[PDB]
């Protein structure tokens, strides 16, 4: 009980924090100098007793034969678990700095704790989430302005915890909430950028936290510009370490999720595409059976304006964009496919010619096909795919002769 | 279902990550765009029935 | 064990309920049958006010409620509650009545009326609150729920192909696919048609220097000519419609009506 006295964390106290893994046989799980008087004093003293009992409730927890029902079991341990994370808050509300990284190795395994649960129907993840977000406030508004015990430098360590929990049962405002809170926070300096928090010093979070800003922009506010700019700075800050027993990424997994959003939220927002022989992009696509055949002729039919292979591979692959958050970014990718091959008939077609017929793209009732031309490309010009304007009278189109095709760089 | 929140290893040093190795690295977003021009089935048969639009209406 | 009730007066009208429910106010179904008729009548005899419509619909579906009634008698009162309400421009007992619906389709137990009918609103509603995920995520319940006869239904295409329509500025297939939509849902595209036809009136006048003012009017279902003006006089732009007479080649002389689509870029860039 040094660690309290002294204010300091070691392995052991974390390795004590985690009811999860049993320990040796040996113990040294004791709290020192037992005098409880002060009342603060024994919330670290019921601190220690529900942490034995936690600890001691986990080879009890396996242990059991078929009985059937664990239910009263899973509820005595989310309930000490909610306690006494509960009143790590309050303890942990009057300390310095020292004890946020203590305070979230609980959070994140109370979100385990729920987590193997496979019922959602218990809603159980009420009490950890607001106890989270008590847990997020702690950190959120320290009014010491000294560094030395300001706990907003674990502020974005926690926000990743509570959109593991917006995203259990599906919850957009939620997830909107924060994003909107923490941006202004920063902007207003009450917090340090993510580059001077304590996310740096435990960079598995600087890289969720990048994929959940990322996400949220690019899949639910359709933010595409920084949707991408967060997805690709999380993918920036993976290792480059790989498992030795297998030679691929530490970290595949993580970084081929992100990059099912950020190689089309690449393509729509920067006009970006991988290297495919690239030792990252190489790494990652050629290894995930999902990507390897799909995100290559996505991105060749966008290149080369191939609006039936285009359309084909978003036609197969539905199921998969729709469950990846990526219906807009696909359906908004395909009229850059059309836009290209837009600028295809034009160098190959019209010899860069700014006055277009527009029967040269019938060739890939006709009144009303080049109506429907009109209308798409007027949508086109609309949101800054095409620099050029339209003339119904002469059914051409009529390119700037300065910087028509524009894109975002 | 499948869970991407846990992390195989926590942290790492700032010089492993592919920012600080993007030094040695070379940009892993190709930037032709304007000018990238791909040769298959359907970029050859696209010029064909292009030249073909070309040569009936010269 | 659930409540039951034992009024036999016909007509209710609605209060938040806040008390323990008094079981000699709340009706039971059979009575609550016998005043979905009368209410019905005056709907189709068109002699009773929309106010006193949802007023009594709102008792029934309260009664409902507190009842633990979920059967195909429930479905039914939320399924013409939401219909009469489009019909009023109520989208807010829309809303309330078509998730209600939704969260009773997934009972087994009550059979799917309208399944696909109240699956288009869903998708309407979600258009006119720029709610694009909420599309997708049903979509993939349809997919996943094994819902095949549904996805290719032809108008069940449509009105998501729709969604996808206006979120690419496609104004030439949107306003012609107005044309395809039934009673109801022509009522749910009308609470936002009009800023519609605004951002699509904002893509041409980007993209031309100038149309036929009959162009305008074929393309956004205008029926007259007239009708056509009036919709450019709500955007203070009757001045940018000009007259030109035109040669035509020497086949006729005859003058039309152009507007100036450039000389409206100035005006619709300042609203939005």
């Amino acid at each position: 009980g040094c660690y309290f006295e002294e204010k300091r964390y070691d392995d052991k106290l974390l390795d004590f924090i985690r009811y999860d893994v049993k320990t040796p046989k040996k113990t040294k799980y004791i709290l020192q100098r037992p005098t409880a008087t002060d009342e603060e004093s024994v919330r670290l003293q019921r601190f220690y007793q529900l942490g034995v009992d936690l600890k001691l409730k986990y080879s009890k927890r396996r242990s059991l034969k078929k009985q059937g029902r664990i239910k009263n079991a899973t509820e005595e341990l989310l309930r000490l678990a909610n306690e006494q994370l509960k009143l790590f808050n309050r303890i942990v509300e009057r300390e310095t700095n020292w004890i946020i990284y203590p305070l979230w190795v609980m959070a994140k395994q109370l979100i385990r704790l729920a987590n193997e649960s496979s019922e959602l129907n218990k809603d159980s993840i009420e009490e950890c989430g607001r106890t989270i977000h008590r847990s997020f406030t702690i950190c959120l508004n320290d009014r010491n302005p000294r560094l030395n015990e300001n706990k907003k430098i674990g502020c974005y360590m926690f926000a990743n915890l509570e959109f593991s929990i917006y995203h259990r049962l599906s919850n957009k405002d939620m997830i909107k909430n924060l994003v909107k809170v923490l941006e202004s926070r920063v902007n207003a300096r009450d917090i340090p950028p993510l580059n001077k928090s304590l996310a740096m010093e435990h960079k598995s979070q600087v890289v969720l936290y990048n994929y959940y800003l990322g996400q949220y922009y690019g899949c639910l506010e359709n933010d595409h510009e920084r949707g991408f700019f967060h997805l690709n700075e999380a993918l920036l800050q993976c290792p480059m370490l790989y498992v030795e027993s297998t030679g691929k990424f530490v970290l595949q997994g993580q970084m081929e999720k992100i990059m099912i959003l950020l190689v089309p939220l690449a393509l729509l927002t920067k006009r970006l595409y991988p290297h495919w022989d690239h030792p990252v992009i190489a790494g990652v696509i050629t290894r995930s059976k999902r990507l390897s055949q799909v995100y290559p002729t996505l991105v060749r039919s966008v290149i080369s304006g191939n609006l039936s292979l285009y359309e084909a591979t978003a036609a197969s692959h539905e199921r998969f964009f729709l469950s990846q958050g990526l219906h807009v970014v696909i359906t908004l990718l395909r009229e850059v496919v059309f836009t290209r091959l837009v600028q295809r008939c034009w160098q190959w077609g019209n010899d860069r010619k700014s006055i277009m017929p527009l029967k040269i793209l019938l060739a890939t009732d006709e009144e009303e096909q080049l109506d429907a031309l009109e209308c798409r490309l007027a949508s086109a010009i609309a949101s800054g795919l095409l620099r050029a304007y339209l003339s119904h009278s002469n059914r051409c189109i009529v390119f700037s002769k300065k910087e028509p095709f524009p894109h975002s760089k | 279902d499948d869970e991407f929140e846990d992390f195989p290893i926590d942290t790492w040093a700032n010089g492993e990550t592919i920012k600080s190795n993007a030094v040695t690295q070379t940009n892993i977003w190709e930037e032709n765009w304007d000018d990238v021009e791909v040769d298959d089935d359907f970029t050859n048969e696209l010029k064909a029935e292009l030249d073909r639009y070309k040569r009936e209406n010269q | 064990i659930h409540v039951v009730g034992r009024c036999q007066t016909l007509e209710k009208s609605y209060l938040r309920l806040t008390s323990e429910p008094n079981p000699d106010l709340i009706r039971p179904p059979n009575i609550l049958q016998k005043m979905y008729c009368l209410l019905m009548d005056k709907y189709q005899s068109k002699t009773a006010t929309y106010t006193y419509l949802c007023d009594q619909f709102k008792s029934m579906r309260q009664d409902l409620r507190v009842q633990m009634i979920e059967n195909s008698f429930t479905i039914k009162v939320y399924q013409t509650h939401a219909r009469i309400a489009l019909e009023n421009g109520d989208l807010g007992e829309f809303n309330q009545c078509q998730n209600r619906i939704m969260a009773l389709f997934e009972n087994p137990t009550i059979p799917k009326k309208s399944y696909s009918e109240f699956i288009c609103y869903s998708v309407l509603y979600s258009m006119l609150t720029e709610d694009y995920p909420s599309i997708s995520h049903l979509k993939l319940k349809l997919i996943d729920d094994g819902s095949s006869e549904i996805l290719e239904d032809e108008h069940v295409k449509m009105i998501f192909e729709l969604s996808d329509m206006k979120l690419v500025g496609n104004y030439h297939y949107f306003m012609k696919n107005y044309l395809k939509l039934h009673k109801f849902e022509k009522c749910l595209i009308n609470s936002f048609l009009n800023l519609e036809k605004l951002i699509f009136l904002t893509i041409i006048c980007k993209s031309y220097n100038q149309v036929n003012l009959d162009f305008v009017k074929s393309e956004f279902n205008f029926n007259s000519i007239e009708e056509t003006t009036n919709f450019l006089n709500e955007q203070n732009l009757t001045e940018f419609i000009l007259n030109k007479q035109i040669t035509d080649s020497n086949g006729k002389s005859s003058n039309i009506k152009i507007l100036n689509t450039k000389g409206c870029r100035v005006q619709l860039i300042q609203n939005y």
